């Protein structure tokens, strides 16, 4: 039938329907349980609440989240997200569906091993794929070759393809991603007074980084500019009613991606593993490299990411090359858009992980089919 | 600037490598 | 900048006195950047420090030469030879358009 | 007046008096800077620790590494490293002993320009040499002629020597070693879920490569093995208290050298490129060079290489000539060996490069008189 | 001349000069006003009392405390406070004396711009400095590195340095400290039948808290040993004539130090946040933070907390590292002792922020001259 498409991101799952334009059930992946004393009886109280649910009736929840940089370490709570997002929102039977699934690359391998386990007995679909990110995200540009900075929630990758063939020795890997950014907003907004503690906090400093934050075209100017006057003040209503105020820190939050040496992570910034990733390729190929960086995930969707990311790349490479940052409108998605490519194609067939080499080869079939 | 800046025989070798080395 | 190798030229002739370039009329414009590996006998100051504060103290006129060249730092990445490589690759594709218009069909 | 052998090598300097038998100063060349705020007024904070106590310091200094693919990039970190092993590691003064000094082969001649006006510029000696580290590897091997493999820590060049002359023609050289092992090594330990990403954490990878890293004699026997049992893994205690448990990449660390297609090198094996320097040569020399593999550096330091280079060269050359590997067991000092052992000769006292002809043809005099 | 240590706590003001063993004057932060109506004419019948008088006269007060949670609210009672501790308390004029202040880290901005306003000009000084109060714990215990646990009246924070370099981005603040113990405390009382509901009853309570409580070894152990048999009550005289007897509130007062979910805080206790702190940092510098936990402040003054810390911490880190919990005896004023040490020290008086710096650049230099 209709295959399934299903981006477990480490933030947001996107799931939905192969070969549609948009993906039906965007929710972030969440299990709240609580943690006050219930005193009225009956009232439909669940122990737990999943996904928007737990998002409704956060002031009174624990959210934990399962993934964590790309590793999933509750994996009760991994069940509980697959659970909701094949009954509550898609509303299918996946005993009868095709299911593809994504990954973000230099993964342990375990990881794999209890999806394929739980995808292949609990969830038991006839048929999955596990694919990366990049290669989804370069199918959803429509190119074939090109670097993919990708960046969700908790990690950074930059994968250079070349031809279709997903070089591995040159994919780099930086955690430092929105989860990071948020908890640096967290950090940095009491200095004008405003305390964030609580896991319910996060979502609304979360917020204020979704709407209000922008990446400077230069650092110290902007800095300069916040420190001379109060024209880049911005406010924000919180639920309560009250009113904060902020500043510089709209631009100080997005330059740890630019940045990282402020939250105490040696790694350079994302221009320089660029960079990196491009150097350590053939020089035959860096030209169809320098021309077509492709930008993804949710990270890069601050206003001002591609013309610095194009200033420090242009900065750092021989200015006889082009450089050229592809930064399509629907990059947030386009990790699942690419899927829907992927899932109906005709080539794509054969390449099914089925149940029958499942139960011939245990769950070790996944690491030498896919990449 | 002047109180700044002021400033056979192969086989004997061969031979005293392999007496060096011994 | 000319008063500037003017002042080198007569510094490191006196510096090089004796020795094989002595009485040179001319160096090297490479050679400028090197100025700075000739260290002092107690290593605190080399020989570029000893011109910066010569031209601090008796010709201050001089220093505002970095503020002429504004355009070196945009010249100094600049490849000729890709120049002309993109541009005889230009003037092929412009006679290459040109016979593919005379050999265009009606 | 006792001359000094100082080994500059990319992985340790190994400095001391000639005529010993060991040197006195073995001690790795990083500059270690600090990197985070300094609170504590007084005591003697230092800008930068050179040496030992950057490796002792390590978890609040940035390492950088003077030498880089055996070329020397920064100019006054090295000046450091050359202040730090005359004056605080042999404690006497350099300008009243010669200097012994060892250089890669196939060099850009500017380094050595700038090494001989450090040397009689900065550390004016009365007297100074600069020498091959191959042929210096082969003076302590006991012998005259032979081929040295000689890895370091970034270059690994195979040098066939004849009767005392060595060939230039045969000198091959590829950029494969010790930290090109280290960074791999840092990349598949992220497959068991043991992130390593700091300069810091490289010299803890670094010491696990030192002790629990071994060549494999066949590959695939050996990969079947690990993957049949789990009884070739080893564990590792981190300075935090962690434990550590490794598998196959223990021998999958060193397979690099033999299988360059890991990290994405288009050059053939060690083994290769030492029966293609063999092979540059002349026809009646062959058997020489086929009975004297000398080898020589820290990564030839592993308990497995001599067999499976053995088997490699027999499998590669004809059968009818007799194929010897020399290891000896003090290979990690040899080229500081060497340098002892020609240091001290009588003959060497007219080859030496004195003040008077540093004044007289400037610092170029080292490009005629030695190879 | 010498300096003055003014060590402006949340609970308690701690001041005196500058490399004295003890502080001069320790007192209450309190600010009382009459709440009942004066019928007697004359008698020096005052509109406020400050500290001491304050205290002594409470039954016929309103107290206010001016900070809360080491942020300043009313600053006219803060000019109070600081003219009874510079006239009253130590008779000193403040024109010809530097004074030293402590801050808590992770503190708003204007607190100490106003901090600096105020004493630069209602309390002109020739010179004053802000540090930090773990820098200050750290300079009391002797060493170098270290993790400090500061707890006061409002702030727990904890701060790791290593070897005079703090690391900024591993310092936690938790506001959860004996006030909240206080009124826990208050909260707790109510169950046995004696009602304190007024703020005079809040030093009756906290006196109690400081005579009487004490932290459990283990909970469960304890609970059930006050639930058998009543060994563990005690009695205690409050000022009217009553008697009250207290049972297993002696060790559930400070368990929200350990389980901050009896107050409905959703982070976790103290072990946890060091724990948290420590694993935060660089992992060569680990084994020197599981030796030196430095405790300071009057809510560590517990006789259980440091073999209860001991035992948490040594249950959380693994086996193999020894775990210590430095505990000074005098580690209640320890921060005015690091003072002591700090500002009688000789490299100190390069870093005096003057006044004409300050009335250079406003005040806005403290955030670029201290930490
Ligand atoms: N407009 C925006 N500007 C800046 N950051 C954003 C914006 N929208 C989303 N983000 C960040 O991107 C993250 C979502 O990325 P996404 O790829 O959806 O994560 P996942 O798919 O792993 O759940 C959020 O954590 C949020 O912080
Ligand atoms: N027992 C060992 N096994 C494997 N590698 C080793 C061993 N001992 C040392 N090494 C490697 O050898 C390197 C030292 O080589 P060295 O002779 O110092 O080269 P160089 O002098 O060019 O720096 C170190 O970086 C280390 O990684
Ligand atoms: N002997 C004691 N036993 C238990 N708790 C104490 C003791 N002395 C003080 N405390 C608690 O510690 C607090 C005083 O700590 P301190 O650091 O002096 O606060 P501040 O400096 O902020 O006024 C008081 O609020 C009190 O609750
Ligand atoms: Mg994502
Ligand atoms: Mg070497
Ligand atoms: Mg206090």
């Amino acid at each position: 039938t209709t295959a399934l498409v299903c981006d477990n991101g480490s933030g947001l799952v996107k799931a939905g329907f192969a070969g549609d334009d948009a993906p039906r059930a965007v929710f972030p992946s969440i299990v709240g349980r609580p943690r006050h004393q219930g005193v009225m009886v009956g009232m439909g109280q669940k122990d737990s609440y999943v996904g928007d649910e737990a998002q409704s009736k956060r002031g009174i929840l624990t959210l934990k989240y399962p993934i964590e940089h790309g590793i999933i370490t509750n994996w009760d709570d991994m069940e509980k997200i697959w659970h909701h997002t094949f009954y509550n929102e898609l509303r299918v039977a996946p005993e009868e569906h095709p299911t593809l699934l994504t990954e973000a690359p230099l993964n342990p391998k375990a990881n794999r091993e209890k999806m394929t386990q739980i995808m292949f007995e609990t969830f038991n679909v006839p048929a999955m794929y596990v694919a990366i990110q990049a290669v989804l995200s370069l199918y959803a540009s429509g190119r074939t070759t090109g670097i993919v900075l990708d960046s969700g929630d908790g990690v950074t990758h930059n994968v250079p393809i070349y031809e279709g063939y997903a070089l591995p020795h040159a994919i780099m890997r930086l955690d430092l991603a929105g989860r990071d950014l948020t908890d640096y907003l967290m950090k940095i907004l009491t200095e004008r007074g405003y305390s964030f503690v609580t896991t319910a906090e996060r979502e609304i400093v979360r917020d204020i980084k979704e709407k209000l934050c922008y990446v400077a075209l230069d650092f110290e100017n902007e800095m300069a500019t916040a420190a001379s006057s109060s024209s880049l003040e911005k406010s924000y209503e919180l639920p309560d009613g009250q009113v904060i105020t902020i500043g510089n820190e709209r631009f100080r939050c997005p330059e740890t991606l630019f940045q990282p040496s402020f939250i105490g992570m040696e790694s350079a910034g994302i221009h320089e593993t660029t960079y990196n990733s491009i150097m350590k390729c053939d020089i035959d190929i860096r030209k169809d490299l320098y021309a077509n960086n492709v930008m993804s995930g949710g990270t890069t969707m601050y206003p001002g990411i591609a013309d610095r990311m194009q200033k420090e790349i242009t900065a750092l490479a021989p200015s006889t090359m082009k450089i050229k940052i592809i930064a399509p409108p629907e990059r947030k998605y386009s990790v699942w858009i690419g899927g829907s490519i992927l899932a109906s194609l005709s080539t794509f067939q054969q390449m099914w992980i089925t149940k029958q080499e499942y139960d011939e080869a245990g769950p070790s079939i996944v690491h030498r089919k896919c990449f | 600037l002047t109180l700044a800046f002021s400033a056979d025989s192969k086989t004997a070798q061969n031979l005293s490598i392999f007496l060096g080395s011994f | 900048f000319s008063s500037l190798l003017e002042l080198t030229l007569l510094v490191g002739n006196y510096m090089n006195a004796g020795s094989r370039n002595a009485g040179a009329f001319g160096f090297n414009i490479s050679f400028l950047c090197k100025l700075r590996d000739t260290k002092s006998a107690d290593q605190k100051m080399t020989l570029l420090h000893f011109l910066a504060e010569l031209c601090e103290n008796d010709h201050p006129e001089v220093l505002k030469f970095p503020d002429e060249l504004a355009h070196v730092e945009k010249a100094s990445r600049v490849s000729a030879e890709n120049l002309q490589k993109s541009l005889d690759q230009m003037k092929k594709q412009i006679a290459d358009v040109e016979r593919d218009v005379q050999n265009f069909p009606a």
